[PDB]
RNA sequence: UGAAGAGUUUGAUCAUGGCUCAGAUUGAACGCUGGCGGCAGGCCUAACACAUGCAAGUCGAACGGUCCGGAAGAAGCUUUCUUUUGGACAGUGGCGGACGGGUGAGUAAUGUCUGGGAAACUGCCUGAUGGAGGGGGAUAACUACUGGAAACGGUAGCUAAUACCGCAUAACGUCGCAAGACCAAAGAGGUUUUCUUGCCAUCGGAUGUGCCCAGAUGGGAUUAGCUAGUAGGUGGGGUAACGGCUCACCUAGGCGACGAUCCCUAGCUGGUCUGAGAGGAUGACCAGCCACACUGGAACUGAGACACGGUCCAGACUCCUACGGGAGGCAGCAGUGGGGAAUAUUGCACAAUGGGCGCAAGCCUGAUGCAGCCAUGCCGCGUGUAUGAAGAAGGCCUUCGGGUUGUAAAGUACUUUCGCGGGGAGGAAGGGAGCGACGAGCUCAUUGACGUUACCCGCGAAGUAGCACCGGCUAACUCCGUGCCAGCAGCCGCGGUAAUACGGAGGGUGCAAGCGUUAAUCGGAAUUACUGGGCGUAAAGCGCACGCAGGCGGUUUGUUAAGUCAGAUGUGAAAUCCC
C-alpha cells in the first residue's frame, strides 16, 4: 500500500484468470492494477461474477490469496466501477451488495 | 502594563473568576504572576463570594499594577 | 490617513541627515587638515565648528548620543595628535 | 570559574593554551569517561612555560578566543 | 502493592529459534443499520488554480468647505435669502497597521533547552527634581487655467498651529588634564487669578529585549585529511556593542578518529500515548519559542516590522484595454473547481468578557459567545411495566410415546418517551438626573442574541433495532443444499456424496443503535540482555608477534581534595500526574 494506506485506487492492465497451486485446482479470477502508489501488483476479484475491463479502476483493500502465490491483494466489491456481486443475500458487507428490498 | 484583572475558570455553568495580577500582554486565561483572590457571581459554590486579601493588592498597587474597570468594583468592595 | 505622506516624509527625511553628515565629514577633515598643516589658530576654530555640528545632529535622530559621542571623542583626538 | 590544566603550549605571546581535563559519568552507562579542553589564557608576564600546571579564571575577554586569564601555577612542570 | 502465557518446525522427546494470537487506543475511512439529548470533535491527502463578499480606525476641546438634521430671522404669503447649531463625510493636521489571526514549507544551528555573564537599549504608564523668557520662517486645503478615455496629472496665486528654525538660564551632563572647559526646551480647555489636559531636561521604577558563555540536542565515513582571512598580532574602518565582522601590514598558524568537512532528514519544547521501571513512539488540540504571506531578492521609515491590506527591482500567471497603458495575487474567514478512502453552516450576534482610540459621551472589534451539519467520539435515555397454558397455532425434531422454540406472542390491567397547551431563566452596571463644590461618597431611573430555548406545571398515544459470530484459539447447534466442483482461509487447514469451519434455515452466544471490517501505535523478545544473555561441537576469539593511544594497576605515610559523600540555600513557570 506504499503510504500505510487502508486502500489504494488503481487501474486495470488486464483481467485473466489464474489457476490454484498443487492441492486446489479451478480458475480464480484476477486483474494486473497499476495503483497511484506507482506500482503494478495482481489481485483477486471475489464473487461468483464480476464486470472489470481494461478500463476497470478499482479500490485494492489487500489480501494474500493462499492459493494463488503472488496474490496479495484482494478487490474492494461496490467501490468504484467494480459492481457488487449480484443476488448476494448472504454477507453483503462483503462484495459490497446492498440489502434487497 | 502590569494589570489586577479576572481570570475566568469558567465551565460550563460553573463561571469563576480570580482576580490576578499579570502582564496586560498575557492571555486572559494565560501564565499570571499571582492570584490575590477569587471571585464567584453566583457565589453558589461558596458562602465567602470574594476574598480579596486587601495587604497583597494593596502592594501590586502603587508597584505600578493598574486595575481594571470591573476588578476595581470587587477589590472596592473589600 | 494619507498612507503616501509617511513614504515622501521618510524619504526627504533621510535627504536631511544625509546633508548633516556631509557638513560633518567636510568640516572634521578640514580640522584634520589643517591640524595636519601645523594650523592652530585656524584649526581648533574649525575643530569648533565641528563639535557643536554633530552635538545638533544628536539633538534630533541624525547621528544619536553615541555615534555623536565617538566623532567628538576622536577628531579632538586626532587635532591634539597632529598638532 | 576555576579551571586546572596543563600548558601545552607557549608559542604565542602573552598567550598559553592550557588543557584543561575533566571526568564525568555517561548519561546512558554511567561510567566515568575522559573529556579535555583547550583554552588560550593570557599571560602578559609571559611567566608561564610549557609544562605549568596553571589554574584559570574567568576573565573580561581579551581576544575573541581569550577569555580566561592565569591566576596561579600550581606545580613547576610536567612533561 | 508490582511481572500467569498459548499455538506451530518430530513418528515421539528435549533444546535453540522465527512467526502468530485474545487487550487497549485512533481529529479515521468503508459495509449493513440507525430514535432523542448533552459535551467534545472534524481535508491526517497539492505552497494546484480560484468567481463573489468580508479581514482598522479614530479625533471639530487642531483648522477652512460639501452631504444629512434642528432652531431663530428679513416677508401679508411665496420665491429667495441671512444667522446659529448637531452629526458626518471629503480635505488639512494628530495619533495608530511590526498586536491579534493563519500555516509549517524551510531549518542541526547557542536555533532551542538548562545554568550563568556583560561590552547594551526600552513609546504610553508610575515616583522624584527643575523649567517653560524673546523672535523668525515654511507647505496643502481653497481659488484660476491647461492636459487625459481613464488612473491621474502640469502651472499660477492665497494661507494656519501642540508643524520647523535661530537666541537665553546649567538642576545637570559631556571632553582634556587633572583635580579645566563646553551643551537644552509648543500650547490648549475651562466650574478661568484656580484647576484640568499637554510640553522640555534629568534620575529612578515597571516591563520587554540585543549580545556572549558552560553543558545538552537525529542518521551515514562506501564523507577523511581540511583551511588563506584561513589562525593570531598591531593599527584603522564599522556598529547601540564585542568580534577578521571588514581593510592595510606583520606573523604562520588554526582544525581533525572525544569524527571536523560533506551528505540525508525533520520546526523545537512544555507535553501526549505506552511501559513495572528503564525505555520506546510522538509532539495533533491548548500554552512558549522559531520560521513563512503570488515566486525570488533588497532596502527605507521607525521603540519595534526589512514590515499580509507600505515601498523598490527581477519572473510567470490572471483580468481590464479606444492596446497607448493599467489592476491583482484566499499557505486570512466562508466558499468554488481539481485531489482523496475521508472531514461541515458563503449561518446568528456583541448585550456579556477582552482589545484599540478618546477626558468623556462614544466609535470600531465574524477576538469571541452561540446556533447549524456529520453516531467521529464520550456519557445519559427510550422502543415498556406487571399478569398470562404442565402448557395455543406455526416452524422444527421424533425410538411419533413425545420433545423443542415459551410465558415467549395473543389477551387483561398499569405507566406513558414523542406531541399538544400555559408559564418562562440564570448568564449585565453605568452614561443621565437628585443630594453633595456637576469632586469623594450616597440615592434613583432607563435598557438584553443563543430563546420564548433550558427548566416548571397541565394533557397525553406503547410508540424504530440491528449487526457480527457458533471447527479449535472464542462463549454458541442441528437439518437441508453443494460436493476438492463451487468456494472458504490470520496460522494449522477444509471440500473428491453423512462436512457443527462452504450456502440457507431453525436454534444459540456476544453486543446494542450500534455492530463489523480495513489501516496505524504498545508488550510479550532476558531475540543486543545496564537491571537480563552468550561464544570447544547449536550463530560467535580476531592466524601470531611487537607495539601507540586509551583503559586498568601492589604495600605504608603525609599534603591537596578534583571524583565521591553530607548539611544549608537558590533554581526546577502554569497546567498535567498522584492524594
Amino acid at each position: 500500500a506504499l503510504e500505510a494506506c487502508p486502500q489504494k485506487r488503481g487501474v486495470c492492465t488486464r483481467v485473466y484468470t489464474t489457476t490454484p497451486k498443487k492441492p486446489n485446482s479451478a480458475l480464480r479470477k484476477v486483474c494486473r492494477v497499476r495503483l497511484t502508489n506507482g506500482f503494478e501488483v495482481t489481485s483477486y476479484i471475489g464473487g461468483e461474477g464480476h464486470n472489470l475491463q481494461e478500463h476497470s479502476v478499482i479500490l485494492i483493500r489487500g489480501g494474500r490469496v493462499k492459493d494463488l502465490p503472488g496474490v496479495r491483494y484482494h478487490t474492494v466489491r461496490g467501490a468504484l466501477d467494480c459492481s457488487g456481486v449480484k443476488d448476494r443475500k448472504q454477507a453483503r458487507s462483503k462484495y459490497g451488495v446492498k440489502r434487497p428490498k | 502594563m502590569v494589570t489586577i484583572r479576572l481570570a475566568r475558570h469558567g465551565a460550563k455553568k460553573r463561571p469563576f473568576y480570580q482576580v490576578v495580577v499579570a502582564d496586560s500582554r498575557n492571555a486572559r486565561n494565560g501564565r499570571f504572576i499571582e492570584r490575590v483572590g477569587f471571585f464567584n457571581p453566583i457565589a453558589s459554590e461558596k458562602e465567602e463570594g470574594t476574598r480579596l486579601d486587601l495587604d497583597r493588592i494593596a502592594h501590586w498597587v502603587g508597584q505600578g499594577a493598574t486595575i481594571s474597570d470591573r476588578v476595581a468594583a470587587l477589590i472596592k468592595e473589600v | 490617513k494619507s498612507a503616501k505622506k509617511r513614504a515622501i516624509q521618510s524619504e526627504k527625511a533621510r535627504k536631511h541627515n544625509a546633508s548633516r553628515r556631509s557638513m560633518m565629514r567636510t568640516f572634521i577633515k578640514k580640522v584634520y587638515a589643517a591640524i595636519e598643516a601645523g594650523d592652530k589658530a585656524a584649526a581648533q576654530k574649525a575643530f569648533n565648528e565641528m563639535q557643536p555640528i554633530v552635538d545638533r545632529q544628536a539633538a534630533k535622530g541624525l547621528i544619536h548620543k553615541n555615534k555623536a559621542a565617538r566623532h567628538k571623542a576622536n577628531l579632538t583626538a586626532q587635532i591634539n595628535k597632529l598638532a | 570559574r576555576t579551571l586546572q590544566g596543563r600548558v601545552v603550549s607557549d608559542k604565542m605571546e602573552k598567550s598559553i593554551v592550557v588543557a584543561i581535563e575533566r571526568f564525568v559519568k555517561h548519561p546512558i552507562y554511567g561510567k566515568f569517561i575522559k573529556r579535555t579542553t583547550k583554552l588560550h589564557v593570557h599571560d602578559e608576564n609571559n611567566e608561564c612555560g610549557i609544562g605549568d600546571v596553571v589554574e584559570i579564571r574567568e576573565c573580561r575577554p581579551l581576544s575573541k578566543t581569550k577569555s580566561w586569564t592565569l591566576v596561579r601555577v600550581v606545580e613547576k612542570a610536567v612533561l
